[PDB]
């Protein structure tokens, strides 16, 4: 606080700015396929390269799953798993994210203006495939589609002037918007993903171990907002 | 106990500051830089 | 990956 | 295959979003002539046709941003959409 | 699949990805129309 | 610990040693004597 | 909250090994690095 107070008086001791800390704990997402050495030799497609690619794809999938709806029990706590509240930025606990609980396409605008003016510049929408289909399906009371231009243009690149993005692992009636560069810190270890073909322990088998120490937390809880549309 | 104290939490040195609201008024309104306590603009109140 | 098709 | 069986073009949007984001890049619609008419006949609740522009204008170039093609060998109430370069090998 | 493994717990075997065969059998589609040589000779248009 | 293994015996697991934390916190030890400026000026032995 | 999270505890990166000691056995006794399962030192009883 900046106390103007009385000009002609001893100046009072103003309260200092508060600080919060976000404990983003890292946890290993690991894959341990016990491939048989037979297939490695006998395949003429380099089955291990394909297996590592599949493990990388599933690692991206599990990374999205954890960073979206990861409960927190030795996994990255996704921003949706973090507790929610309908209060404003000044009223909310720093731990909790702001959520809009309507019961039409009105709430989205509310959500965008739940953010501060500065977050809107680099704000991004995160929408599930089902929820994106719902938003495109949210019709004017006239009946024509309010988000998408029409059935001809296609998927619109912006929802409220902000680049929309599609996360597959979001809930069926939950949408979010925020400056995730501020709002969510994905944390990887300097080791990164560490693949090790264990073709020694059970010989005749090549156990591909591949783990990455992933973490995720809601930094700057004022930079992410959630919108729980009706369950229908 | 067994190697848990070992793990320091890597705390980031540069603290992120809350993004303030772009100093809107002094862009909008006219700003004066005076060397006195008071600025006294004489204005026409009409009544002619 | 095994001998299973 | 994943089939959408609805109980007025919400099912088309659900069908496009049934495809994973990568497929949508090279996805194409296939419709019978009767189903294509049933699509062009889909109207706003105030009457103006949602898919096609107007009665004056011709057929729309793309459906949900993706090119649309006509297969009159499909049934009269079946519509399909997908990256057939991936989805079906002749 | 990927396990959300922890520290005390051991790393059990994850299920490997399955591969599916698509068996697109080539079958013949044929037309065997018996035309009379008479129609071949006598048609003003090239009937064949 | 060590198990003093034999020639031709499976080497069993030994107990991993423990670690303890000693949290020695620093605190301000100070003295705040208020010398008169008079002495600090009027002096030959350096009072500072 | 009032600037307490900023202060990180400086963990001494050299762990204090409580049970460390210069091996008195290896100092008072001779150390013969060898490459064999058995070492035969010849110790003449005497009798000359």
């Amino acid at each position: 606080t900046v106390n103007h107070g009385e000009e002609g008086k001893t100046r009072e001791q103003t309260s200092t700015p508060q600080i919060n800390e976000v404990s983003i704990k890292l946890y290993p997402v690991y894959a341990y396929p016990r491939t048989t050495q037979e297939i490695v030799d006998f395949s003429d497609v380099d089955i291990l390269s394909w297996l590592t690619g599949e493990i990388g794809d599933t690692f991206t999938e599990t990374e999205e799953s954890d960073l979206v709806v990861g409960d927190g029990d030795k996994k990255a706590k996704g921003f949706l798993s973090v507790p929610r509240a309908e209060k404003n930025d000044k009223e909310r606990d720093f731990g909790t994210l702001q959520v809009i609980k309507p019961s039409s396409a009105d709430p989205l605008i509310d959500l965008k203006f739940a953010l501060r003016k500065k977050y809107r510049k680099n704000a991004v929408w995160v929408v599930n495939s089902t929820t994106a289909a719902k938003l495109q399906k949210v019709k004017n009371a006239n009946g024509d589609y309010i988000w998408r231009d029409r059935l001809q243009a296609g998927d619109p690149d912006t929802l409220l002037g902000l680049p929309v993005e599609y996360l597959e692992f979001m809930p069926d009636n939950v949408i979010a918007l925020g400056d995730f560069k501020r709002g969510y810190y994905i944390v990887d270890h300097e080791t990164g993903v560490r693949t090790r073909p264990d073709n020694l322990t059970e010989p005749g088998f090549i156990k591909i171990f591949t783990q990455k120490y992933l973490g995720g937390g809601v930094v700057d809880s004022n930079a992410i907002k959630i919108l729980e549309l009706p369950q229908d | 106990a067994d190697g848990g104290y070992t793990v320091i939490p890597e705390l980031n040195t540069e603290i992120m500051r809350m993004l303030t609201d772009e100093s809107t008024m002094r862009r909008i309104c006219t700003v004066k830089k005076i060397s006195s306590n008071e600025f006294k603009q004489l204005v026409s109140a009409g009544g002619a | 990956s095994t001998g299973v098709p």
